[PDB]
């Protein structure tokens, strides 16, 4: 069903989100670093009938 | 006996709203993001006696356009537009597509891009220097400092061009780029014009409009609704199968 | 007439229109 | 004709059997993402007529409904296309759940016709 | 590099999908088997004359 | 034809690197995105692994 | 050809590959 797919999708990102967070705190003393920050997109729309 | 198909149809676009739902929900960060509303729309069948059947049908009148916050990254040239500004992007087809999403990145022939699409200004895609530092004004104008130059030396290369549209004639493309409707374009024009009146800033990124709220008791509702529509189809099942034994003799 | 009945023309199409133009 | 009565009634039970075979196989394959030669699975339908005035009811043919694919994002897959969506079947779930008890009924029902024309059938055979 | 050790790749969202899935599948095709079986038990009563 | 058999199958495995622990051991190494240490299975043929 | 007619032709046997080879 589509909805556990989609649900599925954005709890992907949303953990992506978390291990990018993560690695930015952990090496908060490595020398020269620079933050990173992840940038998200919506998929295709699908369109089941036209007005 | 047809009882059962209404119940089952009014199940099946529950579905599909909670799936557009989901959806919403599932983008919660995606800068310059427009929800997606939902709704339902009786569809009464006129038949010749006793019309006692109306079904319903799922539909999305469009994005709303109420404003999200915006995060202040500091980054240079991270724009946020006003509360009915649109940034024009050249789609993939050559259609001019408007976004809210401030994020531009430069390639490295100085050609500008948000997501892979040339944002266009005035005149056609606008190209600044190759490795010069970007700044954008209050207003829309481009200016470019060539590192290692004096500071005196920052020009303008190029301004961008914003667009002003109501929120009832915008409707969202299979790609995620709004459009003028049919009767909007044709009275407004095919292309829009650069209006002076809309001012933004730099150094902020606008994130996502989705209300939780409206998130969660619209699942509730779903949820309820669904389960009364089974109840109403078990219960026409039984009917029909115990009312069925009458036909034997 | 009544629901049930004997008549010698057939019934009117049945539509669902989404919206009426 | 009283008998025609059998092979209308044998008429129903083979359609109502044929439709409930193909909802069977489309919840079966509600998930299912290749075919034997990467084709996606596609929903399927059966075609109802009459006979013919007025008969039993036939299946016409079986045919692949013709709705866009729910393609779903998955980039690292091999049947991906230049954009990595993969195309999934079109296939609900309570279309087909009505469908298997709208079938039974009436399979059902036919059952109980064929019974009591048998009977009347009987009856009338030892007249006088 | 030396010092560290790579540890298994398992995604406990698609395995709680997967499974939540694979649990409603189970569940549907099982009400389809019984309503064959129970659609079935009367048509030897159709022929029983 | 109405019926439509379904069959399981696994398509291999996935190469998705996953996380990494540092243990402080000097002699336990990580690859990289695509590497593989090659070793000698039971039979005598070679194998790769992680 | 029309099914449930009588063909003194045995119909082909029915096979179910995986996989086109």
């Amino acid at each position: 069903i589509s909805s556990l797919w989609i649900a599925k999708t954005g709890l992907d990102a949303q953990q992506t989100n978390m291990d990018v967070i993560a690695n930015n705190l952990a090496n908060v003393s490595t020398n020269g670093f620079k933050r990173q920050r992840a940038v998200f997109e919506d998929l295709l729309y699908q369109t089941i009938r036209q007005p | 006996d047809h009882a059962i198909y209404t119940a089952m149809g009014a199940a099946s676009q529950t579905l599909n709203q909670q799936a557009v739902t989901a959806s919403n929900l599932a983008n919660a960060s995606t800068p310059g993001f427009r929800a997606q509303l939902n709704a339902l729309r009786a569809v009464p069948v006129d038949g010749l006696s006793l019309a006692t059947r109306t079904l319903v049908t799922a539909s999305t009148p469009g994005a709303d356009m109420t404003p999200g916050q915006l995060d202040y990254t500091s980054r240079p040239l991270d724009v946020a537009l006003q509360q009915d500004g649109w940034l024009v992007v050249q789609a993939a087809d050559g259609a001019e597509g408007y976004t809210r999403n401030g994020n531009i990145q430069v390639g490295p022939t100085g050609q500008l891009t948000i997501q892979g699409h040339p944002v266009i200004g005035e005149g056609g895609p606008i190209t600044v220097p190759e490795g010069s530092e970007i700044t954008i004004a209050a207003d829309g104008t481009i200016s470019a400092l060539n590192p290692g130059d004096p500071p005196n030396t920052v020009a303008p290369v190029g301004r961008l061009k914003l667009v002003k549209a109501e929120g009832n004639e915008v409707q969202r493309s299979d790609d995620g780029l709004f459009r003028l409707t049919a009767e909007a374009q044709a009275e407004r024009g095919a292309v829009l014009a650069a209006d002076p009146s809309i001012r933004i800033m730099s150094g902020v990124l606008e994130g996502s409009n989705v209300k939780p709220v409206e998130a969660m008791t619209d699942m509730i509702a779903n949820a309820r609704r669904f389960e009364m529509q089974m109840k109403v189809i078990t219960s026409v099942d039984e009917n029909e199968g115990r009312a069925n034994q009458l036909l034997s003799m | 007439g009544v629901p049930g009945a004997l008549s010698n023309q057939p019934a009117p199409p049945n539509e669902a229109p989404i919206a009426t133009p | 004709a009283l008998l025609n009565i059998f092979d209308i009634a044998g008429s129903a039970l083979a359609a109502q059997s044929k439709r409930l075979n193909v909802a069977a196989s489309n919840l079966a394959n509600a998930d299912s993402v290749t075919g034997p030669d990467g084709q996606p699975y596609r929903a399927k339908q059966v075609v109802f007529q009459v006979d013919a005035a007025t008969g039993g009811v036939k299946v016409a043919s079986v045919i692949e409904s013709q709705a866009p694919e729910k393609l779903v994002y998955e980039p690292g897959n091999p049947l991906a296309d230049a954009n990595g969506y993969v195309k999934m079947p079109n296939v609900d779930v309570v279309g087909e759940m009505v469908n298997t008890m709208s079938a039974s009924r009436s399979y059902q029902a036919n059952i109980e016709v064929l019974n009591t024309v048998k009977s009347m059938m009987l009856k009338t055979l030892t007249l006088g």
